[PDB]
């Protein structure tokens, strides 16, 4: 059914509609583009003689770009045949891709929302979603780009990061707060970015391995996910893929740059709640993955040997978690899977280890801040 | 009885266009070495301009059922509505395919067409369906028909863009209607006897001088004069004429005697030609007209006209041999018979007079197909390396 309907497509183009006719088009993005404005300006985008009264066009054009990228990505052929090699498959795809531009899907990503804001009474004033811009069309194009295109270099992994991902994943922590939290906006994004993105960089995981020029952005997507993990609104099937995929992500992760983000571990796991959970099975798998590197004095040839900073950070880490659970009532759940991380990090620390007599002075205020935590 | 078309047959891709409410008829044409892409030649007006159908002719190698092309992919018969044929340049030897790469003529759903060394993959494939429903999927395709054009490997029609400024081929969407002439069928093709669109040396009666013009002294204007020559010219490139008949359809027919045709130098790419002062020269293609450039073949000097007998569709039957005819050259609007004039590397004179001389005969000889397609080649890369030497030196 999916063969057919392509071919049937190509053959009367005009249903990919006038930027992808061919003649005389501008092209996906600068269809999205145009939609912006129309959507901005009230009389191109009302009738002027909510939705029932008033089908806003720019929204309509921009909805339906998405759902005709969405149909041809869900026509894209399974991947096994084209690993078995099929001909079929090999020309869809190859069909697919010519119709669409991995360009133009990237410049729609890369395209911004518009947050929602707080006003001079204490009102959060809400964009009105059905009006203009929504997660969801971003999701049919990370869906087309994953199922026709291919995700499989890892300078193209980074590029679409830094370019599209990341701005969003910020602006979903920007809004993680509590008073604005409740607005729909931040649910279509949790809901495309646990979807849409976030399972996406959960199958690039193995690609994430030569990232160790670009420590900045690795850094920064680690701790965006972190920061989005510590929301109140995420839904338990949300909080499930977002544990998995930074497990993933920091399992195949070079194991220098995730001190960055073992710094705010070692402040948020004594706390010992029910946050705590995905923070230390990601301490217990990455100790465990990399206990040679600080134990040894030598360590990994390619990952070379810990600063003593990081070793300072995991004694401090260590003795805090110990306390805590020491002086924690006991919890069936939390005592078995706590076990495993205390374990790993004693095991990790050289017995020899020098605690250092250097204290930290004027640490990121933004770390001690718990009250947004900025 | 309707004849139809089968493989290993010579045809031309011709499709009809209706620039400014008028029809002019277009052969999709293209040169081997260099421009792999596809162009188009107008043939509406042959009578001003020579068409150049040796760089439109194509061949039928293989025509196969979709699923036998799946098949072979996975690893004389007559063509069927439906099947899927490879076409070879004749003059290249190179296939035509989707070249998967796009010049961007304003269609971004736009594929370039050329030609391809490689017959593998299914880009040089392609297969023909049926223009309307007098025809249909598995019946025999006729010599004239109306043929839309699919690529194997993107699924899009041969098509004619209006689009850009000047006319071009492209695979796209839009389908464009194409007829298929019959140029010549190697089968039927009779050994030892002329063939039209034959790249032939014009030996004189004394068999040791060629009809030639002057040697490569640099001198393009000096190039145009045309005489006789002998000794090593009969084995050089500046004695090889290319005998073009005046029609499309079935060129590649057996030429008989008081057929008119075009006598075309191969090397200077100039036609012959008669000037009112009775004088040969050498004439372009922009003003190479039938009123001066056409030319028959006579059994003898005798002066009984053959009148008019129509062309015969097919191949037809074979008169004039190679190398034991003799044939006589005669301009058909003058009425002037080709002669030597004698006046005194030999250098011999040639210019027509209506009584003539009585040794006017002339063999004929076949060039190697090696020794043509070094000519043409020759031809091509002088003009590309004097466009250069001209960009350069502005």
């Amino acid at each position: 059914n999916a063969n057919v309907v392509v071919r049937l497509l190509i053959r009367r183009p005009e249903c990919f509609g006038p930027a992808l006719r061919g003649e005389g088009g501008n092209g996906l993005l600068a269809a999205m583009e145009e939609a912006i404005k129309i959507a901005e300006d009230p009389s191109r985008d009302g009738p002027s003689p909510e939705e029932d009264d008033t089908i806003h066009m720019g929204n309509a054009i921009m909805t339906f770009y998405s759902a005709l990228i969405d149909l041809l990505g869900r026509c894209a052929p399974e991947m096994h045949l084209i690993h078995a090699g099929k001909g079929e498959a090999i020309r869809i795809r190859s069909i697919l891709r010519s119709l669409i531009p991995l360009g133009d899907l990237v410049g729609v990503i890369s395209i911004a929302f518009q947050m929602p804001t707080i006003a001079k009474d204490g009102n959060v004033v809400e964009p009105d979603m059905s009006a203009g811009f929504c997660p969801d069309h971003k999701a049919a194009m990370v869906l087309f780009l994953d199922r026709v295109y291919g995700i499989e270099v890892q300078d193209f992994l980074l590029h679409l990061l830094e370019v599209g991902f990341l701005p969003d994943l910020r602006a979903a922590a920007s809004l993680d707060t509590a008073a604005l939290s409740a607005t729909d906006m931040a649910l279509a994004l949790n809901r495309y970015l646990c979807t849409a993105v976030l399972p996406l960089l959960t199958r690039c995981a193995p690609l994430f391995a030569g990232t160790e020029h670009h420590a900045s952005l690795i850094d920064s997507l680690l701790h965006t996910v972190y920061r989005l993990s510590k929301g109140c609104s995420l839904t338990k099937a949300q909080r499930d893929s977002i544990e998995v995929c930074l497990l993933s992500i920091c399992g195949q992760l070079r194991p220098s740059m995730m001190q960055h983000l073992l710094r705010r571990l070692v402040f948020d796991v004594p706390l010992l709640n029910e946050h705590a959970k995905m923070p230390l099975k990601l301490l217990t798998n990455h100790y465990e993955r990399c206990w040679k590197y600080y134990c040894l004095p030598g360590g990994w040839g390619n990952f070379g040997a810990a600063s003593e900073e990081e070793l300072h950070l995991s004694r401090k880490l260590f003795w805090g978690i110990f306390d805590a659970l020491s002086q924690k009532k006991y919890e069936q759940e939390l005592f078995k899977l706590a076990l495993p991380c205390l374990s790993a990090v004693a095991g990790a620390l050289p017995p020899d280890y020098m605690e250092s007599n250097y204290v930290s002075m004027m640490e990121k205020q933004s770390s001690m801040d718990s009250e947004g935590n900025f | 009885e309707i004849q139809f078309l089968r493989t290993d047959d010579e045809v031309v891709l011709q499709c009809t266009a209706t620039i400014h409410k008028e029809q002019q008829k277009l052969c999709l044409a293209a040169e081997g070495f260099g421009n792999r892409l596809c162009f188009l030649e107008s043939t509406s007006n042959s009578k001003n301009v020579p068409p150049d159908l040796s760089i439109c002719t194509f061949v039928l190698e293989q025509s196969l059922s979709v699923r036998a092309l799946q098949e072979m992919l996975a690893n004389h018969r007559t063509l069927l509505y439906g099947h899927a044929i490879l076409l070879r340049h004749s003059y290249s030897g190179m296939y035509l395919c989707c070249l998967s790469t796009s010049r961007s003529s304003t269609d971004k759903l736009a594929f370039d067409v050329g030609l391809q060394e490689d017959t593998t993959g299914e880009a040089c494939w392609w297969t023909i369906h049926p223009a309307s429903k007098q025809r249909s999927e598995g019946e025999k395709v006729r010599v004239g028909d109306d043929l839309i054009l699919v690529s194997v490997s993107s699924e899009r029609y041969l098509h004619l863009s209006y689009g850009n400024g000047s006319l071009h081929v492209d695979a796209a969407f839009q389908q464009t209607l194409w007829s298929v002439a019959p140029i010549s069928s190697g089968s039927e093709a009779a050994q030892g006897y002329l063939i039209g669109g034959d790249v032939l040396r014009l030996l004189h009666g004394h068999m040791d001088e060629c009809l030639t013009v002057p040697s490569g002294e640099h001198g393009e204007e000096q190039r145009r004069t045309v005489h006789y020559e002998g000794g090593a010219v009969s084995v050089h490139a500046r004695s090889l004429w290319r005998l073009e008949t005046l029609r499309v359809a079935w060129s590649g027919s057996h030429i008989r005697w008081g057929q008119p045709f075009r006598l075309r130098h191969v090397t200077t790419g100039k036609y012959l030609s008669l000037m009112e002062d009775k004088n040969l020269l050498l004439m372009d293609k922009e003003k190479a007209d039938v009123k001066s450039t056409a030319f028959t073949f006579r059994s003898s000097k005798e002066k009984l006209d053959v009148g008019v007998r129509k062309e015969v569709d097919g191949m037809g039957t074979s008169e004039i041999k190679y190398g034991d005819s003799v044939c006589y050259i005669q301009h058909v609007d003058t009425g002037l018979w080709l002669t030597y004039q004698s006046v005194d590397s030999i250098q011999r004179k040639a210019i027509m007079h209506h009584e003539g001389h009585m040794d006017d005969g002339i063999s004929l000889s076949r060039s190697q197909h090696e020794e043509s397609r070094t000519a043409r080649v020759i031809r091509s890369t002088v003009f590309l390396f004097n466009r250069f030497i001209r960009g350069l030196d502005a």
